[PDB]
DNA sequence: GTCTGATCTCGGAA
DNA sequence: TTCCGAGATCAGACGAGAT
């Protein structure tokens, strides 16, 4: 009866950096947030209907679980959300490329301004088997050079112009002529996929029409737990659109709040053209890249002042007691360990050479060897599960001295516990760290896996 | 133009087969391409390549020439693949204007790409005896009286002489005596006479019966001394027109006279330019009578009078109340018919400004339109491939209870009105096409 | 919250519509044309064939199909009634 | 109705009670303020 | 730009969570347990 | 019955080191292709042999050895072409459900084809009169993931005359 | 000054003339009448309960310049001050008609494909195929 | 943390399936930090697509 | 609150 | 005659960590 099923991990090979059509959002999206402008948050017990905060879109609370999957918000991804603007409107990340394509399509038939003989001349370089980053930013310079020397095309001999880049956010073509969003989204309709390569985008990762803003995935609950207020700002905006449409208002102003929503779609984006967006959680020394990809926080890691201990050798580290019961190292027993853990296990997390959690052999929650009772699970433990015993002697920490001006400020040590909560070291190893003992204090890192554990060691 | 490119895709699919579509497709997406990178990109295999670009070339959809490499690079007109769309139109017109005969004579030239006389005649002697009776023979005479005949009216124009490359293979392309010279159907004669149609059509609907005739007799006697790319007819004196009349007139010459200094002189104006631009707007006009009533359909005219003047008098002009005229104005904006507000001068500021004038431009409005009749058979023939695959089991139980034939009646119900629906967004295509052709210089 | 209550609408249905199946009568001409062809087309040398059934097909055995008056006269006149370019 | 929030002493070391002062606020809220002692002998670190 | 960029270096493999090939990640490890190509069965 | 060869990347966790490789990938595999149909294949059953064992990697995390192993499996597959012998685990008035001896009771055919004395009428009756065998006619596979049996079978009994059995 | 009226009421009014059109022959120039309906303006039209009897020439032209936009004639000779050629003609429709049930759907556009608007499944041509 | 994406379309598709092209088959689970699963799901959320193309481990 | 390369406008010349 | 040099204005960034 059983029918053959797969159940592997795998691993990047690569990221094809591309976007998604208007079309490909609204089915990448569980659900319209065309509702209110409200936090969907009503007047009784604060719920959500479905407003902006839907619940199919995420989770932002443990107790509240998502509905279009079960889970709640441990183990439960984001799901997405799209909401659909009205007038279509500028992105303000593709903004300096739509700039970058009106130049170079003609504003009459989208075709690019160059012959057949320069079209097959930048196609040949294309077609090329080594392409780099470079040899493609650097065509993009040269052909957006011989179509901005060019006024009348080949392909329908009408005649172009240039595009200054009026204001915040408006093109002007030269009473000369105004493209709004509205014209451009058609104009990027009618160019050909023989000329879609040629301003250079992949069209498998995407064509020229998605540049510019008809729907708009919200990104879930579960990323946000300010933003949000965005979003509700523009479905304000969305409906204020809708409304004067069939309520009768003059265009200087129906073309105010599309200038509004246009900045207001920007400013969910990039904030500097007050709350942050989605730029701003990726910049400077606080965004998602340069501090928490890269310089992220760490878990089994610890900090006292250091004072100290000529009575060590060069390669020990003096840990404290109270530290040296809360640091573990998972350590899984392997027929030499399983006397020395049944021997700590009795001890438990009161006495230092002892355990406060044991994992069993599949995966069963760390037993906080607290309450029950430790005989009882050291006569059970068996091979091959997870005993995360205290930071004895002899295992290996790493220091590092907050300053890391060189290679040296990060060591290991082989660790022994001591008796005190200072972080004590010999003497002759602190010049590495730049370290004098005038109240400086330093982390201590403890590798979890046992290859990290040589790679300290070793290395 | 993707929704171009969606037909092509679909055009190829339902008459040859799916990978001369691929590799057919593929050529339209990457153009002047070589044989061996044609069949490393679309992943297919170099001997199924040779055959779909075989039966690419026979049709006339993919065209070679090598230029500086010594390798050819092939590449596929685009607008010649759609105009598959318009080939049993391309029947009929012949059975109006030439018999039973030279209409199968354009059908099998439409349908086997390129032929020689040879074999055009040879097949029609089959196709045309078969269904008459037996003992009595059509004779093939009468089919080369006609084959010619189709000729002096230039309706069929013979194929390029053959670049007969290296790379290139003269054994494979011919289908297995004479050897003689291949043809094509020169359809660009039939956009010329479906044009014919359409002035005919615009003025006996409009001025009067014997207004069109003069039309048609005008450009029926300027049919070779002209081309595609002429922009206008050439030019005639009334003395010939009164000898160019058919015998079922007999009106006298001063009256018709008349009507010569009234036809010539109109707001419509034989000025090409102008008829092709003035039928544009009417398919425009008819568009928005399609979707969005008489009452914006007022107003659309009125822009169309107009250039930039608006919203301080089309309120007026039209005398529409201000909540129901502008919600017209904002649709006609939001699908890109009304153009847009190329008149503010004030700097930088939506809301102070020398006020934004609403203009039709009516190339934008033409070449918008043509993308959503493209897009337009696109939701026609996918749904004619949608309703085919489920009822294939009862197609051959004829060759069955009450609802079995049921849903067959109600698939050939629907099926025939799919394909007529085909055609009748197809003149729209070229009543546009040609007037899109008629403003592009330098192709 | 005044459009906070559902996706707007499952269709938006105009108060106008389409004309017709506009030009009833002479297409039944060129419609029969659009399934005619269509049948010949398909059934035609030109088209291709799925081979990768074949090559799919491992259970290939005999006994199956995948194991298995022109009344005229002679003449000669060749004319240049067309082009004389390209 | 009533859930409880009950402020807690987080600490390391023990602390002992010295003062716990009542008292409202200007919006007359019965404010209550507590103070803990503890006293360290300077080891080493200090 | 369609950007395919390949996951190399540090700066990617440290925020994909790869480990980086520069250094102890530059080889990889074989084991050296009882093996061989066998021979099949006659069918 | 046919071959399928069949590559794989068989984990051997670092605690079964001492085995030799080549039995105790097998005795990996047996684990994991057993009585388990694979969509347009058929029913796996057992190991055939292993005809080409590459060299054991081991990777950044495990520990463990992962050796991407070419082997060949006998799998169930019949071709369309073959009269098999069975037996009638079950009968239903649609149609008689024969089972091949121990093997698989999934295999279920539709009756309309023999001799114009057929129906079942639910008190278990055969077949009205005029090991049991089985002409398997169609391969039918439907995968069965489908949201956040299998290999069915339609057989066949034509006029064979059945001399031995009616 | 006239904002409550609806002259939708006597947009009829001043087509019914033009739609009948007596002596449809060729025997002349049939140059056609526009002071006429003028005339007809000024005295009586067809019956309906008007307020505005006072007849001027500038409030009553409107009804014409709004009519051009729904097909009827164009102006010839208004340069004259009163009285001069003022040619006039109906123009009946120069076309037939060109849409299709999906011309009409604005929303509907969008779909591209088998998706949330797919035409595979649309109600529209489900609609039109009944 | 533990995601799961999918071989062809290559985007987070939550448990056992990928919402997008819900074919079902396809989804491979990858392991991957949650800062850069949440960095993912924020480029996302603009118009930047990482469309992530798996492979096995060698 | 500058330090920055880029990218836009002017102008004098073979 | 056009094109390239030189005049203005515009960008994103300006260390670790700690309480
Ligand atoms: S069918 Fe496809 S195209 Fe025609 S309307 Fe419905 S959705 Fe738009
Ligand atoms: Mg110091
Ligand atoms: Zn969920
Ligand atoms: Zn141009
Ligand atoms: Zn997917």
């Amino acid at each position: 009866e059983q029918f053959r099923e797969t159940d592997v991990a795998k691993k990047i090979s690569h990221i094809c950096f591309g976007m998604k059509s208007p079309e490909e959002m609204r089915q990448q999206a569980h659900i319209q947030v065309v509702s209110k402008n409200l936090y969907s948050q009503d007047n009784q017990h604060a719920p959500l209907l479905y407003g902006v905060l839907d619940h199919r879109m995420g989770t932002s609370e443990k107790d509240r679980p998502c509905e279009t999957c079960g889970k709640n918000l441990a183990d439960c991804l984001g799901h997405y959300g799209y909401i659909d603007l009205e007038l279509p409107c500028f992105h303000v990340g593709y903004f300096r490329a739509v700039i970058g394509i009106l130049q170079m399509i003609c504003k009459t038939c989208c075709h690019i301004m160059l012959s057949q003989e320069e079209k097959k001349q930048f196609l040949d370089y294309l077609k090329r088997p080594g392409l780099t980053y470079l040899q493609k930013r650097g065509l993009k310079k040269k052909i957006s050079d011989k179509c901005r020397k060019k006024n009348i095309c080949h392909h329908c001999g009408a005649f172009n112009g240039t595009v200054k880049k009026c204001g915040l956010l408006k093109i002007i073509h030269e009473a000369q002529e105004n493209l709004n969003p509205l014209v451009v989204l058609n104009l990027f309709k009618r160019i050909p996929a023989e000329d879609v390569p040629l301003l250079l985008m992949n069209p498998e990762a995407g064509k020229p029409s998605d540049l510019i803003l008809t729907r708009l995935l919200v990104p879930p609950l579960c990323i946000r737990p300010d933003l949000t207020m965005k979003l509700t700002e523009i479905i304000f905006l969305n409906d204020v659109i809708k409304k004067h449409r069939i309520s009768g208002a003059k265009t200087q102003m129906i073309m105010e709040d599309w200038d509004f929503l246009q900045l207001q779609c920007a400013l969910y984006i990039n904030s500097e053209l007050w709350t942050r967006g989605f730029v701003q959680r990726l910049k400077g020394k606080q965004g998602r890249f340069r501090g928490n990809l890269s310089g992220k926080r760490v878990d089994f890691s610890g900090r006292t002042v250091i004072s100290p201990d000529p009575n060590l050798r060069i390669d020990e580290v003096a840990v404290p007691v109270h530290v040296a019961k809360i640091l573990t190292f998972p350590e899984k027993v392997n027929k030499a360990n399983i006397n020395f853990l049944r021997k700590l296990v009795q001890n438990g997390p009161e006495v230092h050479p002892g355990a406060n959690f044991i994992q069993q052999r599949h995966t069963q929650m760390k037993r906080f060897l607290k309450y029950g009772n430790r005989e009882k699970m050291a006569q059970e433990l068996k091979y091959g599960d997870i005993v995360e015993r205290h930071l004895i002697d002899g295992d290996v920490v790493l220091f590092n001295r907050q300053p890391s001006l060189h290679k040296l400020s990060i060591m290991a040590h082989l660790a022994r516990v001591k008796p005190h909560r200072t972080f004590r070291f010999n003497e002759c190893v602190c010049t590495p760290y730049n370290a004098d003992f005038d109240g400086d204090e330093m982390n201590l890192h403890l590798p979890q896996t046992e290859e990290a554990k040589a790679e300290a060691l070793v290395l | 133009t993707q929704a171009e490119i969606k037909l092509c895709s679909l055009l190829l699919q339902e008459h040859f087969g799916e990978i001369v579509e691929k590799i057919g497709v593929h050529l339209i997406r990457t153009g002047s391409q070589p044989l061996r990178v044609i069949a490393h990109d679309t992943g297919t295999s170099l001997d199924q390549v040779k055959k779909a670009l075989c039966v690419l070339v026979q049709h006339n959809l993919v065209s070679y020439q090598v230029h500086k490499r010594g390798v050819v690079e092939y590449e596929a007109q685009c607008s010649r693949v759609l105009r598959m769309l318009r080939y049993p139109r391309y029947i009929y017109t012949t059975k109006t204007l030439y018999s039973d005969t030279g209409e199968l004579i354009v059908e099998e030239l439409l349908l086997n790409g390129k032929l020689t006389m040879s074999a055009v005649v040879k097949k029609v002697a089959d196709r045309l005896t078969e269904t008459m009776e037996d003992g009595k023979t059509m004779d093939y005479a009468e089919v080369s009286n006609t084959f010619v005949r189709l000729a002096d009216t230039h309706f069929v124009q013979r194929c390029p002489s053959v670049p007969t490359t290296e790379n290139s293979d003269p054994g494979p392309p011919p289908p297995a005596p004479d050897d003689g010279i291949y043809w094509q159907a020169n359809l660009d004669r039939f956009h010329q006479h479906f044009r014919d149609q359409a002035i005919v059509s615009a003025v006996a609907n409009r001025m009067d019966q014997t207004s069109s005739e003069i039309v048609r007799t005008m450009l029926r006697m300027s049919e070779i001394t002209t081309s595609s790319s002429a922009p206008f007819t050439q030019p005639l004196s009334s003395n010939e027109i009164f000898r160019s009349l058919p015998v079922g007139y007999n009106i006298s010459k001063q009256v018709l006279d008349q009507y010569l200094t009234l036809l010539a002189d109109d707001p419509l104006e034989i000025n090409l330019h102008k008829a092709l631009a003035s039928l544009a707007t009417a398919t425009l006009e008819s568009v928005v009578q399609e979707r969005f009533g008489s009452r914006c359909a007022r107003i659309f005219r009125l822009v169309l009078q107009k250039k930039h003047i608006e919203q301080k008098q089309v309120e007026d002009f039209a005398m529409i109340p201000a909540k129901e005229a502008k919600d017209m104005l904002y649709k006609m904006l939001s699908e890109n018919f009304m153009s847009l507000q190329e008149i503010p001068k004030t700097p930088d500021h939506a809301p102070s400004r020398t006020f934004y004038l609403y203009t039709v431009n009516i190339l934008s409005a033409a070449r918008m339109l043509l993308h959503r009749c493209y897009k337009s058979i696109a939701n026609l023939i996918e749904r004619r491939q949608f309703e085919t695959k489920e009822n294939k089991r009862l197609l051959e139980k004829s060759q069955i209870t009450a609802p079995e034939r049921q849903q067959l009646e109600t698939l050939k119900r629907n099926v025939n009105k799919l394909d007529a629906s085909e055609i009748q967004v197809d003149e729209t295509i070229f009543l546009l096409e040609s007037y899109i052709e008629c403003t592009m210089k330098r192709q | 919250f005044s459009k906070g209550e559902k996706l707007p609408d499952v269709v938006l249905k105009p108060p106008p519509l389409f004309p017709d199946t506009d030009y009833k009568p002479v297409p039944l001409k060129t419609g029969e044309g659009e399934e005619y062809m269509l049948a010949l087309k398909q059934e035609l040398r030109e088209t291709m064939k799925r081979m990768p059934y074949f090559i799919e097909t491992p259970e290939e055995r005999q006994d199956i199909e995948r194991y298995s008056d022109w009344r005229r006269l002679p003449r000669e006149m060749m004319p240049r009634n067309k082009c004389k370019k390209a | 109705q009533y859930k409880d929030v009950p402020i807690t002493y987080k600490g390391a070391t023990d602390s002992y009670i010295e003062k716990v002062m009542i008292s409202s606020n200007a919006e007359d809220a019965f404010l209550i303020k507590m103070l803990l002692r503890q006293t360290r002998r300077p080891e080493i670190g200090d | 730009f369609g950007q395919k960029d390949s996951v190399c270096g540090v700066s990617e493999c440290i925020i994909m969570g790869i480990p980086m090939n520069i250094g102890t990640g530059l080889f990889k490890l074989l084991h050296k347990a009882d093996r061989d190509p066998n021979p099949p069965k006659r069918p | 019955f046919v071959l399928v060869e069949m590559v794989d990347t068989v984990r051997i966790p670092p605690w079964q080191f001492e085995r030799k490789l080549n039995d105790s990938i097998a005795e990996e595999l047996n684990k994991k292709l057993a009585n388990k149909v694979v969509y347009n294949v058929g029913l796996c059953i057992c190991l055939f042999d292993i005809t080409k064992l590459e060299d054991a990697y081991v990777f950044p995390g495990d520990g463990a050895s992962h050796t991407k192993v070419h082997f060949r499996c006998v799998v169930f597959h019949p071709f369309l072409d073959e009269i098999l012998i069975g037996k009638i685990k079950g009968c239903s008035p649609e149609g008689v459900h024969v089972s091949l001896g121990f093997f698989d009771d999934i295999l279920i055919p539709p009756e309309s084809l023999q001799q114009p004395a057929k129906f079942d009428e639910a008190e278990q009756v055969w077949v009205w009169e005029y090991g049991e065998e089985i002409r398997f006619r169609v391969v039918d596979e439907s995968f069965v993931d489908t949201s956040p049996y299998t290999l069915v079978g339609s057989i066949s009994e034509p006029g064979l005359g059945l001399l031995s059995w009616w | 000054k006239f904002l409550q009226s609806k002259a939708e009421t006597a947009r009829e009014s001043k087509q019914n003339p033009m739609i009948q059109r007596n002596s449809s022959f060729a025997s002349s120039h049939e140059v056609w009448k526009y002071i006429c309906e003028l005339g007809i303006s000024k005295v009586e039209l067809s019956m309906e309960d008007i307020e505005t009897i006072l007849n001027t020439l500038i409030y009553d032209g409107k009804v014409e310049m709004t009519i051009i936009a729904a097909k009827e004639g164009t102006v010839g000779s208004v340069d004259g001050h009163m009285k001069l050629y003022r040619a006039v003609n109906p123009i009946i429709p120069p076309t037939g008609l060109v849409r299709a049930p999906c011309g009409l759907c604005p929303v509907f556009d969008d779909c591209h494909e088998g998706g949330e608007i797919s035409p595979s499944n649309c109600i529209y041509m489900t609609e039109w195929l009944e | 943390f533990e995601v799961d994406v999918c071989g062809q379309c290559g985007l987070l598709g939550y448990s056992g399936w990928c919402h997008y092209c819900k074919s079902s088959c396809h989804v491979s689970s990858l392991r991957i930090p949650y800062a850069c699963k949440l960095l993912f799901q924020e480029l996302q959320s603009m118009n930047i697509i990482p469309r992530l193309k798996l492979s096995k481990y060698n």
